[PDB]
RNA sequence: UUCGCCAGAGUACUACUCGCAACUGCCUAAAACUCAAAGGACUUGGCGGUGCUUCACAUCCACCUAGAGGAGCCUGUUCUAUAAUCGAUAAACCCCGAUAGACCUUACCAACCCUUGCCAAUUCAGCCUAUAUACCGCCAUCUUCAGCAAACCCUAAAAAGGAACAAUAGUAAGCACAAUCAUAGCACAUAAAAACGUUAGGUCAAGGUGUAGCUUAUGGGUUGGAAAGAAAUGGGCUACA
């Protein structure tokens, strides 16, 4: 199928040039953003699998890694490891073992000669380097692979990362590393904002259970919230109501230092109680210190209650209850 | 109305039952005759009850130079058109009841002996067009499944030879009886054996083989004693080009280990160069009817012994009883003598 | 076992479509709705007539190309003119083709008080997605 | 092994001994065998499953432009190649076995199918191998290093002037017209 | 069950917070809990960091809510809290000046002590053998204990007690009871206990 | 090199003889009669109130909560009773077909009328007549179990099986599983999906149907009735505070 895809290469260079010239943008500067953009536009697919939807993209990113000729015309296999089945993995543990005996006799000269001038190159934790995967390597060598043969490949290059290595060894080992992500779960902190002529003014928004709430906080007033345009204490009854207002402020100290106002629309008294908790304790955030924000976050005010009634299933009672199963 | 009909399709499936319940595990095999009749063969889209001659369908669209028009056929023209096609039908129903005898190899309702085609071409583009192929047993071989029950494969012997001394046997198993005899057909050409046959009619020498349970006695016979051995050494020798033999098979008369017996015997025979290169001596062969003259077939290429064989007085050979009663004339047995076909 | 608008495996030798290989529950997940109109919204009325006219569509034009039918009929209604997209085998010449779509543009106009277009794409044959 | 008694010259307290002249004869053939087949052009492939010389071998057949074969063999390699390998393969016109027994103390699998494709087989042969099914046989040890290297660079070099004396040869029948 | 396994139970003590720096043994984990990037679960509506709700009291509203009236198991518990508390006051008043040190008007202090007092020590499992059932002696947690023990008195005043007698009057006089161990809850541990030790030979039937 | 035995199985370590300190005894030892088999070994499933490891997360127990079986009512069945439908009727039926019965629905019955009787026509229409043990279409159960399976290859033959990662004959498209998708952000959960087959499982009464039966009738229309509870039982509501 090399043809095919070398066929299919001039047929996409050609309609990326009619679409260019059809959407109205210029060819030379027309790249994939665009591509995406302009198909969505002409075929608007409504559906919910991104795969379904119409797609133009170059032929090598569609159809996948085709297996290159291994034999010329006269049948002699090119590679010297073709008969084993794996000629790029067995090819690559080969090298492998080849570098690693290199090092091994290099270092063995070395300290023959008492010489050290290695270090240690393998602590990568500041950067954050980390193996490559099956599919990772899958995807470098063109011919499947498993999994036995892939941790014996990690097992080997981690042995050649535990010796003293070399100028040429270091760069070939940085090819199977791969950078994860920041695992950083600290949140923004919302800067502290003055309207008005009015000092320490913050907002928070919190939702549990059906329940919406805002609340905006004042850092200069008297300890009082009004909720709805009347007191919490007219507007929650319920003691527990107004302990679950309390919690956030009793476990910062601030029960008299701070005037809040309350929005808090939908579900019923105790998903209202604790949407506004959750808005009050991320609102509170501008006003306190970065050390007491990560103790409310680990004490529980920081983050959402994903717990919601979950939908009623046909032939049951309350989606979990169960009609009266006769035996006989 | 209109809306409450299906399609074909439907109709045939659901009418021929052909994916029913009672099918599956065994209950069927009762009424085995299915067919389906494809109702759109011989129906022109433009013809009709009415006969009209559409200019787009029936009839050209140009004619004389001019357009033609809507036009009906007479009711005699029409009657002739569906005089045909009743007469198509009648035609391929013809065809249809007719059936092909099948091949009788060794009986009328058996699978043994009978010819199967020359074997796929290989791989590589070799076509085996020169060898031809018997069928020697089909057997409905049944195993226990822990969810159906009975899973019945069937399992075929299948012998190739071109008739020069190349041929070889194979097992073919499958669960559909084609599949079984296509598997069997491409996997006989991996096995060959080469037989050894002394003038292209017959063996070089006597042979008694001993197989696990079945005993083999194969003898050296003229050039008018013509394959009077097994129905089925026949049809492996006739494979393998030998057409004078005389076989026969005691004790166990299991397909397989006879086939498997048969073509050991027959690989391991000793040519006459082999003795006379072993022995050191000259290999000649006194003809019955050509009185006391020494032909010689084999000659002792290399060192030639001027050391006589030791000449035994009494040959200590292991003779067989049976051998022994018809050379003394005690088979009185009335099925040794009978008059049977040719080859 | 769920049998709804679901073609059996076979041994692994019959030729499927790409809407036959999908499974009732794909549907606006993987494949999308053979007919479209504004009768299933939500405050929109009139749908009876719509589908009752969408299987008149699809059984009349069954019989009207016999064999030659590719897969399932598109039937797009925008403004007050009905638009029939077709697949259709190229076993037909083109003369009877014609003859057959302006049969039908006008049979159909007729039929249903409406102005109807007919699109027919010729293939060499079914086009097979899974296994064939 | 039963099979090696006749490739024994005897046993020097408790340990068998491996008569070197018979050694010496059937590794001219052996050499003389590789070297036409390297000359002919055929595919000659190192075969050994022994995890100690696995990259002595890989690196001796990478020089000498020969296949190799060091790692667990599959089932149908030999038999079912244009399944296991490619459409259509050419399969090695010479089998070169430097460890006749595998890991398992057991025949090794392409001893058998060499014989089953009709694949002509070298082979070093230990006093615990089966010769039976090889074609060129060679009585040797095949576990000291020292002979593991000899073996492997007298193939070598029995490859090498193969193929320079294929290229005189076709040198000089360019010149002949 | 929204909530994945990385998520860790949150911390609701203030002074866990308030002073890491007075020792070392803590900070080593506190300072490794959020590297890990472990996310923290919602602080559950009942629980919070109030100082007058005890986790016993708390246990106890939900044991005798029944169904969702979590306001009406509130309004009972704070209601038998009053009258342990105005009982107490009475006798405290009524008593002579050396039963005023020794009698305690605190009533989180006596349930506690109650519900101590009415904690079994061992308890009796059902184990099958040679198809009988033998009462087996075994050993409790304390969960099970503390469990056992608030059961009992929420049985017995749930049943034993008039249809005029009101939940939160009945339980103040029960609490007394256990309190000063005359209760029949108390009569109940120790017929368990009693069972317990004429079923003590049978303890060679447990494999645990 | 010899001796003693073996001629289908049951009859039969039997009957009838001889011999024996044995007298309900031992040795030798048939026949009538019945069958086309009787037997030894092996493979794969299934099973095991066999044994050894790992499990059960609403599942078995150790344990928690709320109910049924007690009362009334509603409703569905099994029974008696009428001229008065039918099917389901172990898990997988029992507020099930029916997200639904005064006429119609309604296929049931009694009284009465019409017989090329819906359609352009048809020695034709029409049948809720039988067969779900002929079907398609749709589902139930194993079942949130993972296996099914085309093409090959191997076994000192092959019924069948095909594995050792420091690897001992296994490659394998595909369908399953998984992933993805939806509950408009992730994660979780739910939903959805769940192949090949087992139960000749349910459905000729959603609809058409192969086969066998009706045609002044098993077809088509109108009116009136299709009770009732001696009794038992399933599931729910109300409570017994
Ligand atoms: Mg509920
Ligand atoms: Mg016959
Ligand atoms: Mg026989
Ligand atoms: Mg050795
Ligand atoms: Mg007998
Ligand atoms: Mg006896
Ligand atoms: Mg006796
Ligand atoms: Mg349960
Ligand atoms: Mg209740
Ligand atoms: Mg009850
Ligand atoms: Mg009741
Ligand atoms: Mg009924
Ligand atoms: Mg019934
Ligand atoms: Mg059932
Ligand atoms: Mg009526
Ligand atoms: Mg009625
Ligand atoms: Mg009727
Ligand atoms: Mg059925
Ligand atoms: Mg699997
Ligand atoms: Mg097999
Ligand atoms: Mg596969
Ligand atoms: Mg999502
Ligand atoms: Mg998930
Ligand atoms: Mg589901
Ligand atoms: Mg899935
Ligand atoms: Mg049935
Ligand atoms: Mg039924
Ligand atoms: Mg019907
Ligand atoms: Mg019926
Ligand atoms: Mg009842
Ligand atoms: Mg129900």
């Amino acid at each position: 199928t090399v043809d095919f895809i070398k066929k299919q290469i001039e047929e996409f260079n050609i309609g990326k040039r009619h679409l260019a010239n059809m959407m109205g943008e210029d060819p030379e500067t027309f790249t994939q953003e665009d591509i995406d953009r302009a198909i969505a536009y002409l075929f608007p697919s409504g559906l919910f699998e991104k795969r379904a939807r119409p797609i133009m993209k170059h032929p090598e990113e569609i159809f996948p890694k085709q297996r290159a000729i291994q034999w010329g015309e006269d049948g002699r296999p090119f590679h010297f490891l073709f008969y084993t089945g794996k000629q790029s993995y067995y090819s690559l543990m080969h090298d492998t073992y080849g570098k690693l005996l290199d090092v091994e006799k290099h270092h063995n000269q070395l300290r023959a000669k008492d010489l050290l001038a290695e270090k240690t190159k393998i602590l990568k934790d500041p950067i954050g380097s980390r193996w490559l995967i099956k599919e990772e390597l899958e995807e470098m060598l063109v011919e499947k692979l498993s999994d036995q043969d892939y941790a014996q490949f990690i097992r080997l290059l981690e042995r050649l990362s535990a010796l003293p290595c070399g100028a040429t060894e270091e760069d070939f080992v940085n090819r199977f590393r791969r950078s994860i992500p920041i695992q950083s779960k600290k949140q923004l902190i919302e800067p502290l904002q003055y309207d008005e002529q009015g000092m320490a003014f913050s907002r928070g928004e919190g939702k549990r259970k059906t329940a919406k709430a805002e609340v905006v906080v004042y850092g200069q007033g008297s300890g009082r919230i009004d909720v709805n345009g009347v007191d919490y204490l007219l507007y929650f009854p319920v003691t527990q109501d107004r302990e679950q207002l309390m919690f956030p402020l009793h476990f910062l100290d601030r029960l008299g230092k701070h005037d809040m106002t309350c929005a808090v629309s939908g579900g019923g008294r105790s998903a209202q109680a604790g949407a506004v908790r959750l808005a009050m304790a991320r609102a509170l955030c501008s006003f306190v210190t970065e050390d007491e924000v990560e103790w409310m976050r680990q004490a529980g005010l920081l983050t959402a209650d994903p717990r919601v009634r979950e939908r009623k299933k046909p032939g049951q009672e309350g989606a979990r209850r169960k009609f009266t199963w006769k035996k006989r | 109305s209109f809306f409450t009909k299906l399609t074909a399709d439907e109709l045939w499936k659901g009418a021929l039952a052909e994916s029913g319940a009672g099918a599956r595990k065994g209950r069927g095999k009762r009424t085995k005759k299915k067919r389906r009749k494809d109702l759109n063969r011989g129906q022109i889209i433009g013809e009709g009850r009415h006969g009209f001659l559409w200019p787009g369908l029936n009839i050209p669209l140009m004619r004389n130079g001019a357009v033609q028009t809507i036009a009906q056929r007479s009711k005699e023209d029409q009657e002739k058109v569906e005089a045909d096609m009743v007469q198509q039908r009648e035609e391929w129903d013809r065809r249809r009841k007719m059936k092909v005898k099948r091949e009788r190899g060794w009986s009328g309702n058996t699978w043994g002996g009978v010819s199967l085609g020359p074997p796929d071409p290989g791989p590589n583009g070799e076509t085996y067009d020169d060898f031809d192929t018997r069928i020697l047993e089909v057997r409905n071989v049944f195993n226990m499944t822990a969810k159906e029950g009975r899973k019945r494969s069937v399992r075929v012997l299948v012998a190739v030879g071109n008739g020069k001394g190349a041929a070889g046997f194979a097992i073919g198993k499958a669960t559909e009886r084609a599949d079984a005899f296509r598997k069997a057909k491409n996997r006989a050409v991996h096995y060959l054996h080469y037989i050894e046959r002394y003038e292209d009619h017959t063996i070089y020498h006597d042979i008694s083989l001993k197989f696990k349970r079945t005993h083999i006695k194969m003898k050296k016979q003229p050039r008018g004693y013509g394959l009077h051995c097994h129905r089925a050494i026949m049809t492996i020798c006739r494979l393998i080009g030998i057409k004078d033999l005389y076989a026969k098979v005691s004790g166990s008369v299991n397909m397989l280990n006879l086939t498997r017996g048969l073509f050991l015997g027959l690989s391991r025979q000793e040519t006459h160069q082999q003795l006379a290169d072993k022995k050191s001596l000259h290999v000649v062969e006194f003809r019955e009817e050509c009185g006391p003259l020494p032909i010689v077939v084999a000659s002792p290429q290399g060192a030639l012994r001027k050391d006589p064989e030791p000449e035994d007085e009494v040959p200590d050979i292991t003779l067989d009883w049976e051998d022994v009663k018809a050379a003394q004339g005690m088979k009185r047995s009335v099925w040794s003598g009978l008059k049977r076909a040719a080859t | 076992k769920n049998r709804a608008a679901r073609v059996r495996v076979s041994k692994g030798d019959k030729p499927v479509t790409y809407e036959e290989a999908h499974a009732p529950h794909y549907i606006a997940h993987r494949k999308g709705w053979l007919s479209l109109h504004t009768g299933n919204l939500d405050g929109e009325d009139h749908a009876a007539e719509r589908t009752v006219e969408d299987v008149f569509l699809r059984k009349f034009m069954l019989g009207t190309f016999p064999g030659c039918l590719a897969d399932q009929l598109v039937l797009k209604r925008r403004a007050n003119q009905l638009e029939i997209c077709a697949l259709v085998l190229r076993q037909l010449p083109p003369h009877k083709f014609y003859f057959l779509v302006g049969y039908s543009e006008t049979l159909l106009s007729h039929f249903y008080k409406c102005p109807v277009h007919l699109h027919l794409q010729t293939v060499p044959s079914k086009v097979v997605y899974k296994y064939i | 092994h039963r099979f090696m008694e006749p490739y024994l010259f005897g046993s020097r307290l408790g340990q068998d001994i491996i008569d070197l002249e018979q050694t010496a004869a059937h590794l001219q053939l052996a050499l003389n065998f590789t070297a036409h087949v390297a000359y002919r052009e055929g595919i000659i492939l190192f075969v050994s499953r022994h995890r100690q010389f696995a990259h002595l071998i890989e690196t001796t057949a990478r020089d000498c432009g020969e296949y190799a074969h060091t790692r667990y063999f599959k089932g149908g390699l030999l038999t079912n190649a244009p399944l296991l390998l490619g459409p259509g393969v050419r399969l090695p016109d010479l089998i070169i076995f430097l460890h006749t027994l595998n890991n398992v103390f057991e025949p090794h699998v392409a001893v058998r199918d060499a014989a089953k494709m009709n694949i002509p087989t070298v082979g070093i042969v230990d006093t615990n191998c089966n010769p039976a099914l090889i074609t060129y046989p060679v009585p040797g040890n095949d576990d000291s290093p020292p002979a593991v290297r000899l073996f492997c660079r007298l193939f070598q070099v029995a490859i090498s002037r193969a193929k320079e004396k294929r290229r005189q040869v076709e040198a000089l029948y360019r010149l002949q017209g | 069950s929204r909530y994945g396994p990385e998520y860790k139970d949150p911390q609701i003590d203030k002074e866990y917070y308030r002073k890491p720096l007075a020792e070392q043994t803590e900070e080593e984990k506190y300072e490794r809990d959020f590297k890990k990037t472990q996310l923290i679960k919602a602080a559950p509506a009942t629980k919070t960091s109030s100082v007058f709700e005890d986790p016993v009291i708390s246990k106890f509203t939900n044991m005798m809510m029944k169904g969702g009236n979590k306001v009406l198991a509130r309004s009972l518990m704070t209601q038998t809290l009053e009258a342990v508390k105005r009982k107490q006051f009475a006798k405290y008043h009524a008593a002579s000046a050396e039963e005023q040190a020794t009698i305690e008007r605190n009533p989180y202090t006596i349930f506690h002590q109650a519900l101590k007092n009415c904690e079994p020590v061992i308890g009796l499992v059902p184990i099958l053998k040679g198809g009988h059932f033998y009462q087996v002696p075994v050993p409790l947690a304390d969960r099970r204990r503390r469990f056992l023990a608030m059961k009992w008195m929420i049985a017995e005043c749930r049943e034993k007690k008039h249809r005029r007698v009101l939940m939160p009057e009945k339980l103040s006089q029960e609490l007394l009871e256990a309190f000063h161990n005359q209760g029949p809850v108390i009569k109940r541990k120790h017929d368990m206990h009693k069972m317990a030790e004429a079923n003590r030979a049978l303890a060679h039937y447990r494999w645990w």
